[PDB]
RNA sequence: ACCGAUAGUGAACCAGUACCGUGAGGGAAAGGUGAAAAGCACCCCGGAAGGGGAGUGAAAUAGAACCUGAAACCGUGUGCUUACAAGUAGUCAGAGCCCGUUAAUGGGUGAUGGCGUGCCUUUUGUAGAAUGAACCGGCGAGUUACGAUUUGAUGCAAGGUU
RNA sequence: UAACUUGGGAGUCAGAACAUGGGUGAUAAGGUCCGUGUUCGAAAGGGAAACAGCCCAGACCACCAGCUAAGGUCCCAAAAU
RNA sequence: GACAAUGGUAGGAGAGCGUUCUAAGGGCGUUGAAGCAUGAUCGUAAGGACAUGUGGAGCGCUUAGAAGUGAGAAUGCCGGUG
């Protein structure tokens, strides 16, 4: 039925959206810590 | 597609001026300064809960000892004889008839009197 | 939720009338500041004043202990720069008998909108007779 | 009953007309109609034709007798804003606001 | 010496505690009617009796 | 007369033809409860001692089992980023005395 | 499973227009009466603008500065309270006075007592006299394409798959 | 009542005071560099007048219930003139 | 039922609220929808209802899917007003 849908149980998941406040965990900084190279927007070193 | 915002905004800033009513001056008119003032009423009231036990609890030991100064004896000398007899009552309970029925306390005193 | 709380319709306020004839200072004064404050009566109530009238007589003869004749000095301020001023117990005893008394009793007494007030029931006279016959004091044994 | 007029959009700033509407304030006809003529300020004149004009309403459209009237209502809201500039020191203007006035006369017979 | 702190609408309304007018001190005249000013002639006649 | 009764940590005076507030209890609403744990009895009569009063129960009405007043639960910590919320409502039980 | 007038072309209106520069060049703001103009005949205050009646219309506080009409901010009247008092302006306790609800151990105000030096950022450490915000409203920041690895689900299975 | 192995994702590399053994300085520093503990950092509550690091003690929520620690019991200010 | 645990910055893990659009099913509305204002209401939180005024034509509910999905700070941009 179209108006009863049921995905497979354990097969979907909902995304992270990071800078969204700070009761979800990820407010203020996104999980990127304080004043580094690896927390500007541009990455950080090469993976050599 | 493009979800603008409205009427969640507005509504969620209105619960907050509500929360301030009674404030002096732009504490209950200003989203900006209300909400501040929400936090710190919150945090005066949890603190004030517990502390609210002990302001209760000294009240009640002055008029014990109050009482007891008429009969020659002090209130660290009367609690000590009580709990000799076990007599199990606490300030709450020596306090409302040290005031109701004066003669009803009396008999307590001498009771713990007895017990020295 | 039973605790009995006093207000100014149920106070009943009395006076009192003590004599300081050969009593320390200070010791005086311990006890005269419990009586203003109400803390003597059982129906205490820390918001409301059931205190008593105290009126004190014989404000000179009173005795110090010690070298406090000469060696306890009261400072004060006018506000002006370089303005301060100083007086010895033993001065102030046979000059003023009266403000001797209240400065030691008031400074025992909370700074408070209430304590202000309740300081103003204690009444203090050098002498040995007060004008305060209308009313029915009782002389007070010291504890 | 309660008659009114209302003059909007007064080139008078709303300030400077409150000065006079506080004289008049529950006075006689003939008093506040004195009072308004022997005052030398800029919106006397124009506060004193609203309240005539108010008082001819209640002579006209109703049947009450100006002897007894007496000014239960008297204010000034404000309207839109004519946005000026002027010239100052060193290349640069500052904003000059010329603010209008709406006055409103209420007369009541009482009752 | 600009301001450091914003004003205030209870302080603003506090200091025009003293900012008002008066009535102009007016007498009625036994010729014309109506009111007149002190010492001055009825604006409706001319007439500064006595 | 007056009766010092226990409902559990605390105590309270009570009066015949007096309604009273307690914490929860069992009893549905509109049924019989007593208590069995007296302190003191006063009044006219003589006053009765302690630790306990071999008998002379106390015995009330239920009237209802209701809520009290939700109460806001709020503490933060200042620059920490650290804030939470929460609310509570204590049930009660209401009962009325009759007979000491 | 694109926008709905701060969005969508810079431009929904006679916009590359106003306006700014010697010049190359830069570059806006502005949508809505009502189904039908049926857009207020006539009376009163003026010099006029405006207003009060009457009338048209379901509605005129839909009167052309015209659909709804939030906040900042500015004024009028009222119930309680305040001129001996040292205030991050609240919270807990509490008499007195005025009312009556989504009817519940109700609402408004506040004589007194106790406790109590804003928020964010950056710091070993901030009431800090270290930074930021005049106030209100709107907009304003981890996304998509192609590859790699790992975890869960599902189909087949020495085969699986376009 | 925890340790070890293999895999997915991080942050951190400016630390401070107190007690103790030292170097350096001047048996100076709220000085500086090491070893060993506690606390703060990232910890609210009580005491030291106020006072991150000292003493006691680690807040799930509600109550006008009882006993204790550090420090205290003449008045402010609860408890022995 | 019996016992045990529940202070927290950087950061890791899980369950949830709300907004816009789409599919299917089922509903409301000129005897009055959205929006706006007030109220002494409900849940552990983000939040959800009901009544009354204004308003004059559209809008919720259940299960799934997608994303221009949530604002107090950037000497932020635009408009209004002290």
């Amino acid at each position: 039925k179209l108006h009863e849908l049921k995905p497979a149980e354990g097969s979907r998941k909902e995304r992270n959206r990071v800078g969204r406040g700070v009761a979800t965990g990820n407010g203020k900084t996104s999980g990127r810590g304080h004043k580094g190279q690896k927390a500007r927007s541009g990455g950080g070193v090469r993976p050599g | 597609p493009r979800v603008k915002g409205g009427t969640v905004t507005r509504a969620r800033r209105k619960k907050t001026i509500k929360l301030a009513k009674g404030y002096f001056g732009s504490k209950h008119t200003l989203y900006k300064v209300a909400k501040q003032q929400v936090m710190k009423s919150g945090q005066y009231a949890f603190r004030d809960r517990r502390q609210r036990k002990r302001d209760f609890r000294k009240l009640w030991i002055t008029r014990i000892n109050a009482a007891a100064r008429q009969h020659e004896m002090s209130y660290s000398r009367l609690m000590n004889g009580l709990k000799k007899a076990g007599i199990d009552i606490n300030r709450k309970m020596l306090s409302e008839i040290a005031i109701s029925d004066e003669k009803a306390f009396a008999q307590l005193v001498t009771k713990a009197k007895d017990a020295l | 939720r039973q605790t009995f709380m006093a207000n100014e319709s149920n106070i009943e306020r009395k006076w009192y009338v003590i004599d300081a004839e050969g009593q320390t200072l200070g010791r005086l004064s311990s006890e005269v500041a419990s009586i203003l404050r109400g803390k003597n009566k059982v129906t205490y109530t820390p918001h409301v004043d059931t205190g008593d009238y105290v009126i004190v007589i014989n404000a000179s003869k009173i005795e110090f202990t010690g070298n406090k004749e000469t060696d306890k000095v009261y400072y004060r301020h006018s506000n002006h720069p370089g303005g301060i001023k100083s007086i010895t117990a033993g001065e102030l005893r046979r000059t003023n008998p009266e403000r001797l008394i209240e400065n030691s009793i008031k400074g025992m007494l909370p700074s408070t909108r209430l304590g202000e007030k309740q300081g103003k029931k204690l009444f203090v006279y050098g002498g040995a007779e007060h004008p305060h016959a209308a009313q029915q004091p009782e002389n007070y044994e010291l504890r | 009953m309660e008659a009114k007029a209302v003059a909007r959009t007064i080139r008078i700033a709303p300030r400077k007309v409150r000065l006079v509407l506080d004289l008049i304030r529950g006075k006689n006809a003939a008093e506040a109609i004195a009072i308004l003529k022997l005052t030398n300020k800029a919106s006397s004149p124009v506060i004193e034709k609203v309240l005539m004009s108010a008082l001819a309403n209640a002579e006209h459209n109703y049947d009450m007798n100006t002897d007894e009237l007496v000014v239960k209502e008297a204010y000034a809201n404000e309207g839109p804003t004519l946005k000026r500039f002027r010239p100052r020191a060193q290349g640069r203007a500052s904003a000059i606001n010329k603010r209008t006035s709406h006055i409103t006369i209420v007369v009541s017979d009482g009752k | 010496a600009v301001p450091k702190r914003r004003t205030s609408k209870t302080r603003k309304n506090k200091r025009r505690t003293h900012f008002k007018i008066s009535v102009p001190g007016m007498t009625e005249c036994p010729n014309c009617g109506e009111y007149k000013l002190s010492h001055r002639v009825c604006k409706n006649c001319g007439s500064y009796n006595g | 007369m007056f009766a010092i009764i226990e409902t559990g940590g605390k105590q309270i005076k009570v009066e015949e033809g007096q309604e009273i507030f307690v914490e929860k209890l069992d009893v549905n609403e509109g049924d019989t409860f007593t208590f069995d744990k007296v302190l003191f009895v006063g009044g006219d009569s003589v006053k009765v001692g302690a630790p306990t009063v071999e008998g002379a129960t106390v015995t009330a009405t239920v009237n209802k089992q209701g809520r009290g007043k939700k109460i806001t639960v709020f503490t933060y910590k200042r620059r920490k980023n650290s804030k939470r919320k929460k609310g509570h409502r204590q049930p009660y039980t209401k009962l009325t005395i009759d007979k000491i």
